């Protein structure tokens, strides 16, 4: 773990880079409900 | 209507109050029935309160 330098800085700046590009297609939007049919938070309320 | 009438159990959810009422027991129905105000039915996967 000496001789690894150039390509895992290329790698881990691959990694982040990715991390950053998923935080701006996907932010906020990895929320459900129970039954597939309320879209909001508001409407996630009561029994089905 | 459809709610428990037990007093100490006190869900109150938002938006809304309940009562509890008396309960006299009566002929013409034959059921407990209060005349001092209407029962509400909602139906159950509709949510109160919305």
């Amino acid at each position: 773990i000496r001789t690894i330098g150039n390509i895992v800085l290329v790698t881990t700046l691959l990694q982040f880079m990715f991390a950053c590009i998923g935080v701006q297609l996907f932010k906020g939007k990895f929320f459900s409900c129970n039954d597939l049919s309320k879209m909001t938070e508001e409407e996630c309320r009561g029994y089905y | 209507a459809k709610d428990d009438l037990d007093p100490e159990k006190n869900d109150s959810e938002p938006g809304s109050q309940r009562i509890k009422p008396v309960f006299i027991d009566d002929a013409n129905f034959r059921r407990q029935v209060s005349y001092q105000h209407a029962a509400v039915h909602i139906p159950t996967d509709i949510y109160e309160g919305s």
